[PDB]
RNA sequence: GAGCUAGCCCUGGCCAGGGUGAAGCUGGGGUGAGACCCAGUGGAGGCCCGAACCGGUGGGGGAUGCAAACCCCUCGGAUGA
RNA sequence: GAAUGCCGGCAUGAGUAACGAUAAAGAGGGUGAGAAUCCCUCUCGCCGUAAGCCCAAGGGUUCCUACGCAAUGGUCGUCAGCGUAGGGUUAGGCGGGACCUAAGGUGAAGCCGAAAGGCGUAGCCGAAGGGCAGCCGGUUAAUAUUCCGGCCCUUCCCGCAGGUGCGAUGGGGGGACGCUCUAGGCUAGGGGGACCGGAGCCAUGGACGAGCCCGGCCAGAAGCGCAGGGUGGGAGGUAGGCAAAUCCGCCUCCCAACAAGCUCUGCGUGGUGGGGAAGCCCGGGUGACAACCCCCCGAAGCCAGGGAGCCAAGAAAAGCCUCUAAGCACAACCUGCGGGAACCCGUACCGCAAACCGACACAGGUGGGCGGGUGCAAGAGCACUCAGGCGCGCGGGAGAACCCUCGCCAAGGAACUCUGCAAGUUGGCCCCGUAACUUCGGGAGAAGGGGUGCUCCCUGGGGUGAUGAGCCCCGGGGAGCCGCAGUGAACAGGCUCUGGCGACUGUUUACCAAAAACACAGCUCUCUGCGAACUCGUAAGAGGAGGUAUAGGGAGCGACGCUUGCCCGGUGCCGGAAGGUCAAGGGGAGGGGUGCAAGCCCCGAACCGAAGCCCCGGUGAACGGCGGCCGUAACUAUAACGGUCCUAAGGUAGCGAAAUUCCUUGUCGGGUAAGUUCCGACCUGCACGAAAAGCGUAACGACCGGAGCGCUGUCUCGGCGAGGGACCCGGUGAAAUUGAACUGGCCGUGAAGAUGCGGCCUACCCGUGGCAGGACGAAAAGACCCCGUGGAGCUUUACUGCAGCC
RNA sequence: CGAUGUCGGCUCGUCGCAUCCUGGGGCUGAAGAAGGUCCCAAGGGUUGGGCUGUUCGCCCAUUAAAGCGGCACGCGAGCUG
RNA sequence: UGGGAGAGGGUGGUGGAAUUCCCGGAGUAGCGGUGAAAUGCGCAGAUACCGGGAGGAACGCCGAUGGCGAAGGCAGCCACCUGGUCCACCCGUGACGCUGAGGCGCGAAAGCGUGGGGAGCAAACCGGAUUAGAUACCCGGGUAGUCCACGCCCUAAACG
RNA sequence: CCGAGGGUAGGGCCCGUGACUGGGGCGAAGUCGUAACAAGGUAGCUGUACCGGAAGGUGCGGCUGGAU
């Protein structure tokens, strides 16, 4: 449920923020934090690779766990659900039984004081983690592997999640958010359920400012710049696009698929995303 | 109005010193340069 | 050559005073319960007025200048991109 | 002898402009060869959220003293930031280093690159961040938290005593964090005192007084007191914190819990050490055996790592503590005490400026802290003024034009002009009151109006006390007094109606454009399955992102409302295993050169052979496109209707003489006495139209139109006044420009606009203040225009390449 | 073309006369009054305002009249812009 | 108090048939459609047939002249939560009743907002026919929508 | 002091009028088609939505006041 304010200036009649509703601890795990080292979106040579970045709020890190098959059989209790400022869901804290502490993203309808553990035997119940080819077909799932043990790729987005949609042999068939059809290796780890804080996408900036306060710079449109800027540059006063639309460096951008060709995965994947 | 030349005694040492002119091919020219000409000072003058 | 200027990064600092009075909270009313209304509390905001500070709107002056962009009057922002 | 030639010298302009803020001067005394300019005294003015004080940059002896005045100083100079010389900067505790880490830089391992070199986890370097022990006073011509004095403190070494499983670059805790708002108690700072100390004063009509004037503190170990910060205790289990662990984490049990206790800080007190005014005496003496007390105001500072709320979710590492590992347990560490030891660099001076950046002793620029008092609602605003600092390094006269900045103006009141440009008006606070429209916030300080000083009387709450007096704060009600006027000075919105554009706050052409341009929330298309797409790089490596389709890139559109039609023939993109075309390569019918030969060598047909293109289809918030003619209705006019040519298809909704309309000042209506503008309409739209969006839209705008009210020197139409210049005298003294000049008018002539030629006319020689018609006046080898087989930026279905991709 | 600044306004004029007015005439289809047309005549005069950058022009209210031209379409080392 | 019937409502689950699409197989010259046609689809392998998968919507038979609800309206099956209603007993209360301006709530479809979902169907739209013409009827396509959640809209031949 | 009224300013209601514009009623001697009444030649009507020179069409749902 979003949260709503009264148009007491221009800006607060659009803006809207969210509740903040399941968030239970509003401190990070101090040994779970590390510094979030800002780029600018500047390389190693000081160069900008991705414009119009910069200026956000200062952030730490959270260390999140993107394993999970590092503990099996382990249960841990839900001490805490928790704001990352570093992703759209939220995090949970797990106290595992063990004395170790992770984080987690939070599944959707995951509760403080629940228990969750990790390992082909898990009961298939939100917040636990399975190699994929023991989550029955049609269960939903998230903070997918996308090859076995090099960690969680897939749906960890807010309100994201894949569902598995059959098996074939050493592999299983998920439905990822985009809507593509894939197989990914059956030993993968997946958790079960959505993620969590679904009402994300439902959030109103309401203005320019708070796009400042994430790191985004004003986007400059080519058609505002000059030829030597730019494909749409120029022009006497405005101007349509006059060639096929293109980005700052040339390439077209309205439909020029640009995934490479003869890729290896392509072999893996069943069908293209919808929409 | 503000001008061009701000002096600061750490810039000046890490920009033209005689470090930061040894570090480079370039730099190393530009002392080889400056003893071939017989500069009296190849480095500029900076404080501490 | 980025000691000017443009952007970003790290770490510090600054923003007199006054005004408006959001949510929430409490109480009262209301209802089957509610919505909601009223009062008090509260203290939000690229909110308002205005110094510092950041600007540079209109006019006048200056024009071998006080000055290779300044001066006066006036004027924009001033918790924020 | 010329090259707007080069270097140098010296002229002209010219005793001309100017001498750098309009804060301001006058006199007396001294010094000296010389004095508006140096020193001293009195008087006057100016700054005082500074034009005062302190710190950091930067500068580098400019500091202090003596002796100087050629040059420097916009004049002068006896003076000086100038010349010469001598002196001057004192630290375990202040700053930095012998500590830590941040971005970043460097870089063992390692990776990459023709060379040079590019990267790179760790480590190291890197600060104005973390961490760490000194306060007050006195002293010098010149340094002082540094010397001295008093009272405190830190680390290291060694020793003694007591205590302990000691021990680390390893584990853990902590260090450790935002923004806004804010509590309690304090301190800094300030005001008052009829109280305490003090040299003295009684003027000029009155006052010997509850008179005037001055001052009434500062630092301080332990202890104690007040206010706060930090932290629960015991046991048992243990598989996690890359070994170990008694630590930490997790589980359980038991006492404890807005407590205490333990601890740390702030403030107070505190042995003790200091300081100590006005005044008149020559920086010093006295005042003085100075006094050193009470009340009030009170931080943004302190307790602090306090509290609450909020979303955009807010460094690291060391010091420190705890845990243990090797080891070692005669050691070692901890606590106390004692003695010893304690290095390097900075320290002068300027520091919003005459010592820094601006070529200048330049009205510009320069980060942090202190920044008193009174009044004005508040305040760092404004006026005056303290401490402190200044009068801006040419002056003296005069009292024209003209210029600047300023003040006032009869009657009129926008008639000015492109335009109310400019300047008036308005102006703070309290009260009353406030429209369309609206997204219900607003519009709003709408508009408009009333009040405002002082005196006396009565009275209501609050703060500090104590519940009272006193002090301080916020009110109320009567009755009066004075002036033209009571925010009596200074600081302080003119307003309304109505269009266009842009939703809005923002951003921009540093130095001619601030806008309607850019951005912006938001809408849509599209790419991207993660070693993502995309970007930078030859690469390695990076960004993307320690992100994962509710995400990331690209493009257009630009809050919001109501909407966004038709055309897919061409171009683009997407889909299409058929077919056509298609390079290297495969293949080798057939042919050739040569050799006596086996052989060697060359050409070469069918056939097989990718992407691309062709070809089939899809696709518009992809590039884009969105007609013409003839005929027809009870008068005319027009044409719902019909016909026909063309097209890929022929412009929908909405809007329209428009930021678009040529004809054009279209026509009609409104406003005006009069309206090429403005508003409302009409529609034959030269040449609107739906995300290069269409039509609207509250609020907003130093945007651009139109109208009215108020008020005005904008104007009719100008007058007077002020100061700074202009003028004159003393001092100092430029500049561009300049073929040379003994440089008049007319009518002609002349390369077509003559001081210079002809004819005629006029004209004694030389200046000073003024005016700008000419010298085709100065400035700048025209920036328009053309020319050059001159250049550069940009574009593309120009040519040809290259990267990149297939 | 090693520069002769270009519209309009303002200011300041001065000249021509093919005369708008005022003065003097002839003819008239001149009764008078008022006109028409031509001749002489440049001494003086030739308004304020609305629109628009405008010149010009249209309009409002007047007037004896609301003249037309030249002066680098007079005049930016005089101003505006 | 004791029982009964029922598509009454809400929530969470879950089953089968069929349509479409995608994959594999097999197969060839048409299929589809209509009054008759044509557009369309199909040798780039359609239709018809078999196996696999995905997904949305609606629930055949039972089914009725049936049942339930105040009305709108409600239909696979399971469970939970919940309303109305009828009967028998004649046990309790003792007129506690009827209606009902205003008010409040509910209210088919279409429509709207935000977000999902999208198989079939289908406004608008495109094309083929028909016809004198045919902005229709018929045919081949086709977007909203139809479905879900939440919030609106509040109409009807909302009729007996 | 109050006070007729006058003046300044701002609101509310009503009437008349207005370039132009919307539809309505009547007229009828016209143009276009023929939507309804018969199964009216697509049964009709209906709320809504979108669309078309026009009557009207189509979608979704509803009614019978539908012929066979
Ligand atoms: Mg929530
Ligand atoms: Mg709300
Ligand atoms: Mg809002
Ligand atoms: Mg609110
Ligand atoms: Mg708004
Ligand atoms: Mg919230
Ligand atoms: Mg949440
Ligand atoms: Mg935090
Ligand atoms: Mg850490
Ligand atoms: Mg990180
Ligand atoms: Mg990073
Ligand atoms: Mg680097
Ligand atoms: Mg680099
Ligand atoms: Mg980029
Ligand atoms: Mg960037
Ligand atoms: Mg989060
Ligand atoms: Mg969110
Ligand atoms: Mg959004
Ligand atoms: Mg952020
Ligand atoms: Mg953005
Ligand atoms: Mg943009
Ligand atoms: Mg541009
Ligand atoms: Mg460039
Ligand atoms: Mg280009
Ligand atoms: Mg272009
Ligand atoms: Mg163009
Ligand atoms: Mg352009
Ligand atoms: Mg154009
Ligand atoms: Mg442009
Ligand atoms: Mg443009
Ligand atoms: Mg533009
Ligand atoms: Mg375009
Ligand atoms: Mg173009
Ligand atoms: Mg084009
Ligand atoms: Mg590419
Ligand atoms: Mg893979
Ligand atoms: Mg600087
Ligand atoms: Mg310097
Ligand atoms: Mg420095
Ligand atoms: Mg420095
Ligand atoms: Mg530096
Ligand atoms: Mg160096
Ligand atoms: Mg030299
Ligand atoms: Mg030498
Ligand atoms: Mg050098
Ligand atoms: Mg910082
Ligand atoms: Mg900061
Ligand atoms: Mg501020
Ligand atoms: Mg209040
Ligand atoms: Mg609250
Ligand atoms: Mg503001
Ligand atoms: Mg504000
Ligand atoms: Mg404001
Ligand atoms: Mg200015
Ligand atoms: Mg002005
Ligand atoms: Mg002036
Ligand atoms: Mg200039
Ligand atoms: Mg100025
Ligand atoms: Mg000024
Ligand atoms: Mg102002
Ligand atoms: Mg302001
Ligand atoms: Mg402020
Ligand atoms: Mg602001
Ligand atoms: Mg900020
Ligand atoms: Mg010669
Ligand atoms: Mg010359
Ligand atoms: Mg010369
Ligand atoms: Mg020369
Ligand atoms: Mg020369
Ligand atoms: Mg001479
Ligand atoms: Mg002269
Ligand atoms: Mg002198
Ligand atoms: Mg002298
Ligand atoms: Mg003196
Ligand atoms: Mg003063
Ligand atoms: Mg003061
Ligand atoms: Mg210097
Ligand atoms: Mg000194
Ligand atoms: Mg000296
Ligand atoms: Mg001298
Ligand atoms: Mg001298
Ligand atoms: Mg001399
Ligand atoms: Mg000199
Ligand atoms: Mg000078
Ligand atoms: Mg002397
Ligand atoms: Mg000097
Ligand atoms: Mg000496
Ligand atoms: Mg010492
Ligand atoms: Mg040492
Ligand atoms: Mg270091
Ligand atoms: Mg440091
Ligand atoms: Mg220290
Ligand atoms: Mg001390
Ligand atoms: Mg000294
Ligand atoms: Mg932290
Ligand atoms: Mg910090
Ligand atoms: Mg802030
Ligand atoms: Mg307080
Ligand atoms: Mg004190
Ligand atoms: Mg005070
Ligand atoms: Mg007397
Ligand atoms: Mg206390
Ligand atoms: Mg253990
Ligand atoms: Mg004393
Ligand atoms: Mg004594
Ligand atoms: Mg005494
Ligand atoms: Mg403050
Ligand atoms: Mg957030
Ligand atoms: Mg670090
Ligand atoms: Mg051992
Ligand atoms: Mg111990
Ligand atoms: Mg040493
Ligand atoms: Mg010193
Ligand atoms: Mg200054
Ligand atoms: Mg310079
Ligand atoms: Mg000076
Ligand atoms: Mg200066
Ligand atoms: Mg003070
Ligand atoms: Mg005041
Ligand atoms: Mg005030
Ligand atoms: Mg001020
Ligand atoms: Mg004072
Ligand atoms: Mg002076
Ligand atoms: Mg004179
Ligand atoms: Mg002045
Ligand atoms: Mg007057
Ligand atoms: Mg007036
Ligand atoms: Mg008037
Ligand atoms: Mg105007
Ligand atoms: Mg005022
Ligand atoms: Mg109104
Ligand atoms: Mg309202
Ligand atoms: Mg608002
Ligand atoms: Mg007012
Ligand atoms: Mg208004
Ligand atoms: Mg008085
Ligand atoms: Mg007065
Ligand atoms: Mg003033
Ligand atoms: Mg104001
Ligand atoms: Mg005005
Ligand atoms: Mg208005
Ligand atoms: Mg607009
Ligand atoms: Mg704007
Ligand atoms: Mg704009
Ligand atoms: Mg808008
Ligand atoms: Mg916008
Ligand atoms: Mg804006
Ligand atoms: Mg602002
Ligand atoms: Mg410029
Ligand atoms: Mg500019
Ligand atoms: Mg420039
Ligand atoms: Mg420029
Ligand atoms: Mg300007
Ligand atoms: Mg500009
Ligand atoms: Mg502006
Ligand atoms: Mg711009
Ligand atoms: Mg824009
Ligand atoms: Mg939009
Ligand atoms: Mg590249
Ligand atoms: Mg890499
Ligand atoms: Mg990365
Ligand atoms: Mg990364
Ligand atoms: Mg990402
Ligand atoms: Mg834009
Ligand atoms: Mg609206
Ligand atoms: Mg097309
Ligand atoms: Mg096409
Ligand atoms: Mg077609
Ligand atoms: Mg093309
Ligand atoms: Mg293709
Ligand atoms: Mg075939
Ligand atoms: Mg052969
Ligand atoms: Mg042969
Ligand atoms: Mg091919
Ligand atoms: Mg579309
Ligand atoms: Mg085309
Ligand atoms: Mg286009
Ligand atoms: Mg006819
Ligand atoms: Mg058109
Ligand atoms: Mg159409
Ligand atoms: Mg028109
Ligand atoms: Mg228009
Ligand atoms: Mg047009
Ligand atoms: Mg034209
Ligand atoms: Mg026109
Ligand atoms: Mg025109
Ligand atoms: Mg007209
Ligand atoms: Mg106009
Ligand atoms: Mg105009
Ligand atoms: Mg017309
Ligand atoms: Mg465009
Ligand atoms: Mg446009
Ligand atoms: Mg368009
Ligand atoms: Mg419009
Ligand atoms: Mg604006
Ligand atoms: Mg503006
Ligand atoms: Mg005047
Ligand atoms: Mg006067
Ligand atoms: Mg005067
Ligand atoms: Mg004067
Ligand atoms: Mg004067
Ligand atoms: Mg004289
Ligand atoms: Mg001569
Ligand atoms: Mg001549
Ligand atoms: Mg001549
Ligand atoms: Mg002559
Ligand atoms: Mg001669
Ligand atoms: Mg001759
Ligand atoms: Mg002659
Ligand atoms: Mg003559
Ligand atoms: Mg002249
Ligand atoms: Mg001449
Ligand atoms: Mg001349
Ligand atoms: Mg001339
Ligand atoms: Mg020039
Ligand atoms: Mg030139
Ligand atoms: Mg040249
Ligand atoms: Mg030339
Ligand atoms: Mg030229
Ligand atoms: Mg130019
Ligand atoms: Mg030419
Ligand atoms: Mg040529
Ligand atoms: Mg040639
Ligand atoms: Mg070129
Ligand atoms: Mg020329
Ligand atoms: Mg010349
Ligand atoms: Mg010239
Ligand atoms: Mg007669
Ligand atoms: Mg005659
Ligand atoms: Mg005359
Ligand atoms: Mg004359
Ligand atoms: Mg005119
Ligand atoms: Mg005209
Ligand atoms: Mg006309
Ligand atoms: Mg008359
Ligand atoms: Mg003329
Ligand atoms: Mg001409
Ligand atoms: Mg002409
Ligand atoms: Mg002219
Ligand atoms: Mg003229
Ligand atoms: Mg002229
Ligand atoms: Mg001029
Ligand atoms: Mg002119
Ligand atoms: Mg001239
Ligand atoms: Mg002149
Ligand atoms: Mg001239
Ligand atoms: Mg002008
Ligand atoms: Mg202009
Ligand atoms: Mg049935
Ligand atoms: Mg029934
Ligand atoms: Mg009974
Ligand atoms: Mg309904
Ligand atoms: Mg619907
Ligand atoms: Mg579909
Ligand atoms: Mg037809
Ligand atoms: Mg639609
Ligand atoms: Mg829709
Ligand atoms: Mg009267
Ligand atoms: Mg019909
Ligand atoms: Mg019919
Ligand atoms: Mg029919
Ligand atoms: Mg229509
Ligand atoms: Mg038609
Ligand atoms: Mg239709
Ligand atoms: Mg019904």
């Amino acid at each position: 449920a979003v949260k709503k304010f009264k148009p007491y200036t221009p800006s607060r009649r659009f803006m809207t923020v969210a509740d903040f509703s399941e968030i239970t601890k509003t401190e990070p795990e101090k040994s779970l934090v590390k510094p979030l080292k800002k780029t600018g979106g500047r390389n190693n040579q000081g160069r900008i690779t991705v414009r119009f970045r910069g200026g956000g709020h200062k952030r730490l890190y959270r260390i999140i766990d993107f394993k999970r098959w590092d503990k099996v059989g382990i249960p841990a209790k839900v001490a805490a659900i928790e704001y990352d400022p570093n992703r759209s869901a939220r995090i949970a804290l797990l106290h595992y039984v063990d004395g170790e502490k992770r984080y987690i993203i939070a599944p959707d309808g995951l509760q403080v004081g629940q228990q969750v553990v990790a390992g082909p035997d898990a009961p298939i119940q939100v917040g636990n983690a399975l190699p994929l080819r023991f989550i029955p077909v049609g269960t939903v799932v998230h903070a997918v592997e996308l090859e076995p043990k090099k960690g969680a790729k897939l749906a960890r987005a807010a309100g994201t999640s894949a569902q598995i949609q059959g098996r074939e042999g050493d592999y299983v068939i998920l439905r990822l958010p985009s809507g593509e059809l894939r197989k990914v290796h059956g030993e993968c780890y997946a958790t079960v359920g959505a993620v969590g804080n679904a009402d994300h996408k439902n959030i109103v900036l309401g203005k320019a400012g708070r796009s400042r306060w994430l790191g985004r710079r004003p986007h400059v449109r080519g058609a505002a710049m000059n030829p030597v800027d730019h494909p749409h540059g120029g022009g006497e006063g405005r101007a349509p696009r006059g060639r096929p639309p293109a980005s700052p460096w040339g390439w077209q951008t309205k439909g020029l698929k640009t995934r490479k060709r003869r890729k290896p995965s392509s072999r893996f994947i069943i069908a293209r995303r919808k929409k | 109005m503000k001008r061009t030349w701000q002096p600061n005694r750490r810039k000046r040492a890490k920009t033209h010193g005689f470090r930061a002119r040894m570090r480079t091919p370039g730099g190393r020219k530009v002392l080889k340069r400056r003893r071939q000409k017989g500069r009296w000072r190849l480095t500029p003058a900076v404080r501490k």
